[PDB]
């Protein structure tokens, strides 16, 4: 299998968030907050975490999931869990 | 070898041909065995009808 | 192999009687096995047997002269009772080996006959039954501390019973 | 079928698998030839036939075994002999079915007055 | 929801250290410094066969009842190799 | 036998005259060589049992036990080499002297011809064992454990003394050959029943019967490793051996005087095996396993069939070796984590991969793996008891299930599972410990190759 | 796994957890992706239908009813992510997650095979040795004056200091060793 | 460890209860001693009878597979309740209904097996006929005695 | 590329 | 007959060969999975021969190798019963194990 | 690593479009359809049928069967 | 059955390994298109498990059912046995459908390789077994039990009709 990498995770998370309709792909950026910068709801964040869970085949325990509110934080969580940047 | 993302991977011709060959072998075997040994499936020996047998056939007395 | 003590009916293999154009793989595999494996192994074995012919030595089966039975021993005479008891133990285990030999005969008969065993092994089954009745009447219900005296007492109990039955 | 008749409708006419035959072998048969066998007990034994196999088609089965042994390695040259042996067994099976039918009709007759 | 500033700072610091440790785990190019045909057929299917056949033939068989075999099948018209007897035929059937 | 006794005695002068540095090596080596010498007792090419003099004899029943005793002493010294690491030289030599004395006395006991040899040399074992438990034990309750161990056995033994004296007054002697060859039937008087009990009770206590088994779970979890090894390898078998030698006179009373103890054995076996399921002390779990096995031994001996005797002897030897190995293993983990709880240390297969192999093999011997002599013994005892009454198979089967269950429970709880990563002190296995386990296993494997050696008198 | 559970949960957390669980069970029931989307949209519609309820007693009653319905309709055998607790291969690699403190027992001849890695490890051990004193003092000084405590630990405030209690967080074995 | 830190006897007064709670690292209100039935429980706290299966699976427990943190009071039946043994976890179906369903299925199966035994299914055929006195000799019969002539016909 | 895999001491 | 019994014993000897090689230092230097796969292949090939013999003459053998112990009129011999069941199942088991042992190398390369 | 361009993914003419229609009929829209559009398109486009999966190679097997039968009749 | 059961397990192992160690048949789909060799051998295995005429299963299971339907037997046992025979077809269809016929459901990052000979060749061998060994063994084994070959049409083709239904 192809090992994961930091920029790869960033690319894929950005891909999913781009395909999410509520988020306009123009404003979307790595550091852009969800509820404030992107004006999303907590349910919307739940769906974001579910979609990323499906993308990467692993589960976010909800205590940790609720805290990730930006794509950069999601990337950092995936990196920390999967031990990416050797 | 090459991993692909959100796309149908190109299939190496080896697995294609080998899978089709195994499946075609299965079907050839089934058809040939059916043709030369259809008894095993459709029946072996005609099962008679006990109803028709005559009292003379079974030696009953009246 | 003493064929007497270990009876072995004769072999009756049939004719090759081939009816196929194809070659039987077994004959050729057997020829290859013979030549390749049996021949060198036989050479080795012959060499060992010549080496044994040189330096030949002999060993003799021990013979134990009979001695008075426990019936001939006065009560509490440990000196004679010891000899009688040892004699009885040796006879006991010789009987054990008799039973082993007859059981082996029965097993070999079953295997040889196969599905005819329900009729062709009747002779050995009969022999086995008679010998096991004899063994039961000789040594059964004797405790772990089986001894010539216990065997004598058991035999005398059975003889008293038989005498009573004959009287009645 | 006959099971439906035996279990649902009357059972006096329907047979019982254990009981057959349940009538004298001559009632309705003025002469009743006894069955014939082709093989001898000795031959049936030498061919190492198993007890279940030791039926009235023993000769056919022995022929099958002989030809299988003779045809080894080729194991597909015994079709005719095997067909004949199974045909003999089918004939025996039909004879048993006719025994069953006989008993049924005889019981129907006995159901009188 | 969302990390506190303290939590964010702590996670960033631990992230840096964790990635430094993971990179530390890499092995250098010299790292594993090690200190200073029918051959199988002949030496595993024939050498054992010699010993095993020696055992069988010159011990197992020489003992009684060790190697017992069911009777070979005998049929009508079959000729016994040793006695020469020819087993009789079968009564013809209709 | 005096070519085996005297070297054992001379070990003591060697222990005390050796230099402090070489004492362990010298005594271990010469003890191994004494073990070798002890094999001369296996040259029995005839049915006439060996009688080396008026005092010492040997039999098919006594030779395996004597050889086992000789074998254990070197292993006891190796097992004790560590926990005595930082004691003064005289104290170390005292320990070694105690073990040597124990070996001498046990060999003499097993090779004794007169039951009042046996009654003295059997109880003389109490002193060395009591000293080993009380002086070198760890926890505080070792004193209480020593008291239990001493007095259970003494209360059992005194009636044995009375019965033996009565026997000698009635018969004129106590040489076991003479008793065997001049025995006579007892009558079912109440006095004879009381005798039967007096003769049998001391040995039954040493073979802890279900109701008098409280001194093993204490003695073992208070005794050091060498004490536990000798105890539940040889001392426990003193009771079985005494019972086997002495039951010859006590007939035919046994037929109905065995119902109580057969029942107690066949029930306590289940109870103790079950206790092994829910016990939080590895040493205790092993001790209760031993209690169940000795329950089987007692049932078989008290039914007295040829199968019973032969299987009882086989299982006596097999349990000796297996329980010894288990205790050495548990002590191995104890020397590092300084605790006896089973729950505390887990997943140790991730750090002691080979000692995990030894653990697995020991657990198999315990659970009775065919063709192991452990199984052979249990199987033959089962056949005997089934003949005795075809309903005992129910109890036997329940015990078999539970035996397998706690045997695998030990392994899963300790060797397997997440490694208790907080244990920094876990150190690589010592070659000493590994060699000790190998010396325990290899004899078991060789005897499984050659069971004929370890059968009893009967077969 | 990287954050300590709170003392309790608010209505927000409870309802979000219920939303996630119910959506995943709805997916487990509806295997096909299109059907799953069809029903998940209806599920969000239901959940948001009562989004703004300022009578928290009725809100809690609604949540209780939702939870009971969930327990009635939960898939008997749900979908479990392979590494997720209760899923195949949950702990499949814990055999090989042998810790780092074992290396301290390696024979010097074994360490010879890997020279550089152990030099770097020695640097790391030196760093930890240095940082322990400061980090223990940091925790002691940052302890709350009141008797109210939370599992969450403090960050590095001073400069050139490692975060408090970091050795176990860092150095943990790789997921797939 | 000393007396104050090791367990003791049934807490007989509220001050004893508070001291015991402080000993067990448990709250003074959560601590409940086992009933004083004189079965050796004594002072040990009575903890909820829920298996370790129910504990949070995502949490970084000090003792992992045990799923217990350091210093936590340990249930009197921890060995039984470990993850490898009894599981008191909630079930998707109520225990009572599960018992009813399983036992009802068993009852139906056994009843219908009895029905089948009483009313077997067989083909309409006569018993198989064997020759030579039902193979008297080769089915295990003495040569000397003569069996009753068992005949067959057409 | 290739990462050190820590193992329990096996030399003994 | 020699060939049949010899092959029967040789099957077990071949199957034990990988174990003994495992308990040696040559395991490090050889590609053990491939060695075991090869041994299983050869064992299956050997087993084919007794299967052919049985299919020909249908002779079943009782082979007594070692006399483990004698228990007062109950010998325990290491016996082997070669017949329809045993022979055919040995062939089938060796075939399936050959396949699965080759497939284990793929499924467990990383481990 | 070439992640395909997201504009590539559309719902039109895919089975999920019917879901979207039946949803907007209820006044609801899914924002995620594009995320899973990849499954119902491209090389994954087309519907498998159990008869098709069964008759994998029936044509070649039937050709070989005819060849063999003709050969047997000729010989 | 040894043959095709082993083959089915190997095909499932291939699928599980090629996907990210996924074993749920809800997150597997469209395998027939992406892994032609494994799906082909899996189809052969399923058709052998539910004995289709003249594959390995048929040269045993059919005769078993024949004897069952035409031997004196517990009526209930016979009935449930037939129902379970049909239900085997039902769950084999469950697999063949949810794992090889529906549109894909696996995670997006496809990384599927079965071209390894150490996987292809073993499965090839077991498929040849599943296709021929049944006939070979059945025709070569010596006579043993007299089979019942005379029976009604419905009994004769009962196994096939129930399996197809
Ligand atoms: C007919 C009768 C047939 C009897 C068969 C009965 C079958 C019973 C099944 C039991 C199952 C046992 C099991 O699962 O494996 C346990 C055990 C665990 O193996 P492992 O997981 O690889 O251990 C590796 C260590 O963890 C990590 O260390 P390592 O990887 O470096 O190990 C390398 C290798 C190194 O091995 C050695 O160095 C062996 C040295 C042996 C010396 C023997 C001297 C004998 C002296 C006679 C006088 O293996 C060992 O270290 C094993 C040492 C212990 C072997 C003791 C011998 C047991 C024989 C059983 C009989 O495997 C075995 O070694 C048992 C052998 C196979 C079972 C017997 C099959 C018959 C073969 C006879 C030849
Ligand atoms: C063309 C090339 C042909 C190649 C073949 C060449 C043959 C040849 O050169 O001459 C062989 C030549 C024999 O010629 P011979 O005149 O026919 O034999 C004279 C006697 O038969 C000699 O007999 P022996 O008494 O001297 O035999 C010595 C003995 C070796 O033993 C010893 O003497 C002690 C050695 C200890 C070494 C400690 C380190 O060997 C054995 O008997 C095997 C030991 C037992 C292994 C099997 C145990 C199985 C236990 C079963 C447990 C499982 C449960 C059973 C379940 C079944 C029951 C229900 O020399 C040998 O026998 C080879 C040396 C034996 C070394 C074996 C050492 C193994 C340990
Ligand atoms: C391990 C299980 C092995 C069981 C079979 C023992 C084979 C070794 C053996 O016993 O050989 C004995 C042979 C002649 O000895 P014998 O006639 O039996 O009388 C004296 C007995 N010491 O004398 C010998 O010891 C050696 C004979 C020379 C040739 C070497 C023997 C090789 C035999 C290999 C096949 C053994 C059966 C393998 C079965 C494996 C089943 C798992």
């Amino acid at each position: 299998a192809p090992p994961l990498t930091l920029d790869g995770i960033k690319d894929r998370v950005l891909y999913v968030l781009k395909l999410y309709d509520k988020i306009d792909p123009e404003k979307l950026s790595v550091n852009s907050h969800f509820m404030k910068d992107l004006g999303l709801d907590s349910l919307d964040q739940v769906e974001i975490i579910m979609a990323m869970e499906d993308e990467f085949g692993f589960e976010i325990p909800d205590i940790d999931a609720e805290k990730l509110m930006c794509p950069q934080e999601i990337v950092d969580y995936i990196a920390d869990k999967k031990d990416v940047y050797e | 070898i090459q991993p692909r993302y959100r796309e149908f991977p190109q299939l190496t011709r080896s697995q294609v041909i080998q899978g089709e060959f195994l499946s075609s072998l299965m079907w050839f075997w089934i058809l040939w065995r059916f043709w030369h040994d259809s008894d095993a499936v459709l029946g072996h020996f005609s099962y008679p009808d006990p109803s028709q047998w005559t009292d003379e056939e079974l030696g009953i007395p009246p | 192999w003493d064929k007497d003590v270990y009876p072995e009916p004769p072999s009756r293999t049939p004719a090759p009687s081939p009816q196929t154009s194809l070659p039987n793989p077994i004959t050729y595999l057997t020829k290859a096995y013979d030549l390749v494996v049996d021949w060198p192994v036989t050479l080795v074995r012959e060499f060992i047997e010549r080496q044994h012919a040189k330096n030949r030595t002999y060993y003799y089966h021990r013979q134990y002269r009979r001695v008075p039975d426990i019936t001939e021993c006065k009560e509490g005479d440990v000196l004679c009772i010891y000899e009688a008891e040892m004699q009885w133990r040796r006879d006991f285990k010789v009987d054990q080996e008799i039973m082993n030999i007859i059981q082996e005969r029965l097993k070999a008969c079953q295997q040889r006959e196969g599905e005819n065993y329900q009729q062709n092994c009747a002779k050995e089954l009969e022999q086995f039954t008679k010998v096991t009745k004899a063994y039961q009447d000789r040594y059964l219900d004797l405790g772990a501390y089986y001894s010539a005296r216990k065997c004598l007492a058991k035999q005398k109990q059975r003889m008293l019973e038989e005498r009573k039955a004959a009287r009645q | 079928a006959h099971l439906t008749r035996r279990y649902l409708w009357d059972a006096s006419v329907e047979p019982d698998p254990e009981k057959i035959p349940s009538f004298p072998p001559d009632l309705g048969f003025p002469e009743r030839k006894e069955r014939v066998m082709v093989a001898t007990q000795q031959e049936m034994m030498d061919a190492q036939l198993t007890l279940q196999q030791r039926d009235y088609c023993a000769h056919y089965l022995i022929r099958l075994l002989k030809c299988k042994r003779d045809s080894f390695p080729n194991f597909l040259a015994c079709k005719h002999e095997q067909h004949d042996w199974d045909y003999c067994e089918h004939l025996d099976y039909v004879k048993r079915m006719k025994e069953f039918e006989r008993e049924r009709r005889l019981l129907q007759r006995k159901k009188r007055r | 929801s969302g990390y506190t500033p303290d939590e964010k700072l702590r996670l960033q610091q631990l992230r840096e250290l964790r990635r430094r440790w993971l990179k530390d785990q890499e092995l250098s190019p010299r790292e594993p410094v090690l200190p200073p045909s029918s051959l199988f057929a002949v030496s595993h299917v024939l050498i054992p066969m010699w010993f095993v056949h020696y055992y069988v033939k010159y011990h197992m068989a020489t003992k009684p009842y060790t190697i017992v075999s069911s009777k070979p099948r005998i049929f009508p018209g079959d000729t016994i190799l040793e006695t020469g007897e020819v087993i009789p035929p079968m009564r013809d059937f209709p | 036998m005096l070519k085996i006794i005297l070297p054992s005695l001379m070990l003591l002068p060697l222990t005390w005259l050796s230099s402090p540095k070489k004492t362990w090596t010298n005594v271990t080596s010469y003890s191994f060589l004494i073990s070798l010498t002890s094999l001369t007792l296996l040259w029995q090419t005839d049915e006439n049992y060996k009688n080396f003099s008026n005092m010492f004899s040997s039999d098919p029943l006594s030779t395996p036990l004597i050889i086992l005793t000789a074998w254990l002493l070197p292993l006891m010294l190796m097992a004790s080499q560590n926990h005595l690491k930082k004691d003064n030289n005289v104290l170390q030599k005292l320990y070694i002297s105690m073990l040597i004395s124990l070996q001498i006395l046990l060999i003499m006991t097993f090779s004794a011809t007169e039951l009042i040899m046996f009654y003295i040399l059997f109880e003389a074992t109490l002193i060395p064992t009591l000293i080993i438990i009380t002086r070198w034990g760890n926890q505080t309750e070792r004193l209480n454990a020593g008291i239990y161990f001493l007095f259970y056995t003494l209360i059992g033994s005194i009636p044995l003394l009375i019965a033996l004296i009565l026997i000698q007054n009635h018969v004129g002697t106590l040489n076991l050959m003479i008793l065997s060859f001049t025995t006579h039937t007892l009558d079912a008087s109440w006095s004879n029943n009381l005798l039967w009990l007096a003769c049998m009770m001391a040995f039954l206590i040493k073979m802890p019967l279900y109701g008098v088994h409280l001194w093993l779970p204490k003695a073992h979890v208070e005794a050091p490793i060498a004490g536990s090894m000798i105890l539940a390898a040889i001392l426990l078998k003193l009771g079985s051996y005494g019972m086997i030698r002495i039951s010859i006179i006590l007939d035919p009373l046994t037929k109905y005087m065995a119902y109580p103890f057969i029942l107690l054995s066949l029930w306590g076996m289940i109870m103790t095996s079950s206790i092994c399921l829910r016990q939080t002390d590895l040493k205790s779990l092993i001790a209760y396993s031993s209690v169940s096995h000795m329950a089987l031994v007692i049932a078989s001996i008290m039914i007295q069939t040829p199968w019973s005797f032969m299987g009882a002897t086989m299982l006596m030897i097999a349990h000796g070796l297996t329980s010894s190995l288990l205790f050495c293993l548990a002590n191995s983990n104890y020397e590092r984590i300084h605790s006896r709880t089973m729950i505390m240390a887990r997943g140790l297969q991730m750090v002691f991969p080979l000692m995990a192999t030894w653990w697995l093999m020991a657990s198999l011997a315990n659970l009775a793996l065919p063709p192991s002599i452990n199984l052979m013994g249990e199987l033959f005892i089962t056949m005997s008891l089934f003949s005795w009454s075809n309903f005992t198979i129910i109890l036997m089967g329940i015990n078999i299930i539970i035996t397998g269950m706690y045997s695998m429970y030990m392994i899963i709880t300790t060797q397997r599972g997440k490694l208790t990563n907080h244990m920094i002190n876990l150190q690589p296995s010592h070659t000493r410990e590994l060699t000790l386990m190998a010396l325990h296993m290899i004899p078991l494997i060789l005897l499984t190759t050659s069971p004929k050696l370890i059968t009893g008198l009967t077969m | 796994a990287f954050c300590a559970p709170p003392a309790y949960l608010t209505h927000q957390q409870k309802v979000l957890r219920l939303y996630k669980r119910a959506l995943r069970h709805l997916e487990s029931w509806c295997i096909h992706r299109d059907k799953y989307r069809y029903f998940a949209c209806l599920m969000r519609a239901r959940f948001e239908e009562h989004k703004n309820e300022k009578d928290m007693m009725r809100a809690t009653q609604l949540l209780r009813e939702a939870e009971e319905e969930f327990w009635q309709n939960q898939h008997p055998q749900p979908y479990i992510f392979p590494d997720s607790p209760g899923g195949t291969s949950f702990e499949r690699y814990e055999c090989y997650k042998v810790p780092e403190w074992c290396l301290d027992y390696w024979h010097p001849s074994e360490k010879a095979m890997y020279p550089d890695y152990f030099s770097k490890r020695e640097q790391w051990k030196k760093l930890r040795m240095e940082s322990w004193d400061r980090e223990v003092k940091q925790l002691q000084e940052e302890t709350s004056p009141d008797g109210i405590m939370t599992e969450a630990l403090p960050p590095a405030r001073r400069e050139g200091d490692l975060p408090p209690l970091w050795w176990h967080i860092v150095t943990r074995p790789r997921e797939r060793p | 460890m000393t007396k104050d830190m090791l367990p003791g006897s049934y807490p007989r007064t509220p001050e004893e209860r508070a001291a015991a709670a402080k000993k067990y690292n448990m709250r003074v209100e959560d601590y409940e001693p086992y009933p004083d039935d004189g079965m050796g429980y004594g002072d040990y706290p009575m903890l909820p009878n829920r298996s370790q299966h129910e504990r949070d699976p995502w949490y970084q427990w000090d003792h992992s597979e045990l799923r217990m943190n350091w210093g936590e009071p340990i249930h009197w039946d921890l060995d039984m309740y470990i993850r490898n043994r009894v599981d008191t976890s909630p079930t998707p179906v109520s225990w009572d209904v599960m018992c009813k369903h399983l036992f009802g299925f068993v009852a139906f199966m056994v009843f219908m097996f009895w029905v089948g035994h009483v009313f077997p299914s067989y083909q309409p055929v006569g018993p198989k006929q064997y020759p030579y006195n039902n193979l008297y000799l080769e089915r295990g019969g003495d040569p000397t005695k003569e069996p009753e002539p068992v005949v067959h016909y057409d | 590329k290739r990462l050190f895999v820590v193992k329990p001491s096996l030399y003994y | 007959m020699n060939i049949f019994t010899t092959s029967i014993l040789l099957i077990f000897i071949l199957l034990l060969s990988p174990i003994l090689i495992s308990m040696s230092n040559l395991i490090k230097h050889i590609n053990f999975p491939l060695y075991t796969t090869t041994s299983i292949k050869f064992s299956f090939i050997i087993s084919l021969l007794p299967l052919l013999m049985f299919f020909h003459n249908n002779m079943e053998y009782m082979i007594t190798t070692w006399h483990w112990v004698t228990m007062n009129s109950m010998e325990l011999k290491m016996s082997f019963k070669t017949d329809f069941f045993s022979i055919l199942f040995t062939s089938v088991a060796l075939f399936v194990t050959w396949s699965i042992m080759q497939f284990s190398s793929w499924y467990m390369h990383s481990d | 690593m070439e992640l395909p361009d997201y504009r590539q993914w559309k719902i039109e003419g895919t089975p999920l479009e019917t879901v979207q229609k039946k949803l907007a009929a209820r006044g609801l829209r899914d924002p995620w359809a594009r995320n899973e559009a990849w499954r119902y398109m491209g090389g994954f486009a087309g519907n498998i049928t159990f008869p098709s999966v069964i008759l994998k190679g029936f044509k070649w097997g039937f050709a070989a069967f005819v060849v063999a039968l003709g050969a047997e009749y000729f010989l | 059955h040894a043959f095709f059961k082993a083959m089915l397990f190997m095909c499932s192992g291939s699928i599980i390994h090629s996907l990210a160690d996924e074993q749920d048949i809800r997150k597997m789909g469209n395998i027939t298109k992406i892994m032609p060799f494994t799906s082909s051998c899996l189809v052969i295995g399923s058709l052998a498990l539910t004995g289709m005429p003249f594959l390995t299963g048929f040269y045993s299971k059919d005769l078993i059912i024949e004897a069952i339907n035409t031997c004196n037997t517990n009526a209930w046992a016979l009935l449930i046995t037939l129902i379970a025979t049909s239900m085997t077809a039902m769950y084999s269809m469950r697999i063949i459908y949810f794992v090889t016929m529906t549109k894909p459901r696996f995670p997006p990052l496809i990384s599927i390789n079965e071209n390894d000979p150490d996987l292809m060749n073993p499965i090839k061998r077991l498929a040849f077994g599943s296709i021929f060994a049944g006939f070979v063994i059945s025709y070569n084994i010596p006579p043993t039990s007299i089979p019942v070959l005379t029976m009604p049409w419905f009994l004769k083709t009962t196994a096939l009709i129930i399996s197809v239904l």
